């Protein structure tokens, strides 16, 4: 479906930005 | 159906009184560090960390030099060779205040637009490309590691008027920005131009490219004013004065976004999510980062929250979440990047802190 298909393109996008999120250490404020 | 729970923890009032635009948790800050959030309003900026027991403890408070601002947006990034937190502010004086939040302190500035900055957001993968949206009907996209205005996005086909909102989709391949116009502009920043224009900027009286043609425009989703825009996934979700968050995306049905001619006339609506009492002007609504949440505050202090996994947004919707001593119009809301809390700051100066049970 049109919900299923952007629903897995958001879940694939969004662990690419995580993946990328957990490699990082930002300083805490 | 739903099944997204919250418990009210905690709420205080700063004590400047004003009407408090924007709440942005920092998304940045690594796994086990405390959960930051900045607010925005008055000439002020002010971060606080939150604790067990709903504690929200007061961190540090920026006060504008200038007595007239008034903060608008802010906007979280880092600072790619030493991975320093850094804040981006802007309002009313139309100037970007880039602040290091472990001192509260201004690092630089950027002056250009010619008029107020509504939004602020930094590039997805890139934490040095900053966009604003501004009143003087343009958008501008800023590159804070040379101090270089990269690109200016209006003119002959441009927004008609005030630019209120803008985000980068996932990846950061193209912007969708909304405004007075009643219009909603694609900007696509994949393009082999755009590419190259961020390169030079690194590689840099720098001169910025004029983008006069957006790569899709419309004025056949809302019947006003757009004052809020974010991509979920491929699909767009807006909103104007009807009450309604419209899911939409350009060209027809089975249309691919990276298709899509910049003459495309044809746009499909995919839903909408109802709510009441939020048919004015300068109300964001927002998402949690996994896009699995949608939640928008109302006039009279009730905040909504959306199950985005649950397909028909009528069974979407969460209950509402409502205090007795919560009665002033929400601005903005942010969920902090685990989902776990969602804070919502009012036209009174009040900060509320939800818990997710
Ligand atoms: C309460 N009282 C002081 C009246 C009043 C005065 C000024 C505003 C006012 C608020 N936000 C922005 N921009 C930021 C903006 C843009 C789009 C959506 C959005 C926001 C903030 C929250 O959702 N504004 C730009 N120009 N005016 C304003 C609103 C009300
Ligand atoms: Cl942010
Ligand atoms: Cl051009």
């Amino acid at each position: 479906s049109m919900f299923s298909s952007n629903r897995q393109k958001i879940l694939e996008r969004t662990e690419i930005l995580n993946q990328e999120w957990k490699q990082r250490r930002i300083q805490p404020v | 159906k739903c099944k997204y729970s919250f418990k009210c923890v905690n709420s205080l009032k700063e004590d400047h009184n004003q009407p408090l635009f924007g709440v942005q948790f920092n998304w940045h800050s690594k796994e086990g560090d405390p959960l930051v959030f900045a607010t925005v309003g008055s000439n002020r900026v002010t971060l606080y960390e939150c604790h067990s027991q709903g504690e929200i403890r007061l961190l540090q408070s920026y006060v504008d030099a200038d007595a007239d601002e008034n903060f608008y947006t802010c906007a979280w990034t880092y600072d790619s060779n030493t991975s320093h937190p850094l804040l981006a502010v802007a309002g009313s004086r139309g100037i970007i205040r880039i602040i290091n939040p472990i001192t509260m302190q201004c690092i630089k500035h950027y002056v250009g637009h010619g008029n107020a900055i509504n939004e602020l957001k930094f590039h997805p993968r890139d934490p040095n490309l900053l966009l604003s949206v501004s009143k003087d009907h343009a958008l501008r996209l800023w590159n804070i590691q040379t101090d270089t205005l990269v690109a200016i996005f209006g003119g002959v086909e441009g927004h008609r008027d005030e630019v209120l909102s803008a985000d980068y989709d996932l990846l950061g391949e193209k912007i969708m920005s909304c405004g007075m116009d009643h219009s909603l502009k694609l900007w696509r920043i994949n393009s082999k131009r755009m590419m190259n224009a961020i390169k030079e900027s690194y590689d840099y009286p720098f001169i910025s490219q004029k983008i006069h043609f957006p790569d899709f425009s419309t004025r056949d989703i809302h019947r006003n004013y757009v004052d809020c825009v974010r991509w979920l996934g491929d699909l767009i979700l807006s909103k104007s004065c009807e009450n309604a968050i419209v899911c939409w995306k350009p060209g027809k049905m089975e249309d691919d976004i990276d298709k899509i001619k910049p003459s495309e006339s044809n746009v499909t609506i995919l839903g909408r999510f109802d709510y009441s009492q939020c048919d004015i002007w300068y109300m964001r609504f927002s998402m949690d980062f996994w896009q699995k949440m949608l939640a928008l505050g109302n006039q009279v202090g009730k905040l909504y929250v959306w199950d985005l996994e649950v397909e028909d947004p009528h069974k979407a919707k969460c209950t509402t979440l409502t205090h007795h001593k919560c009665g002033a119009a929400i601005r903005q809301t942010s969920f902090s990047r685990d989902s776990s809390i969602l804070i919502a700051v009012c036209d009174d100066a009040s900060i509320w802190r939800w818990d997710r049970l």
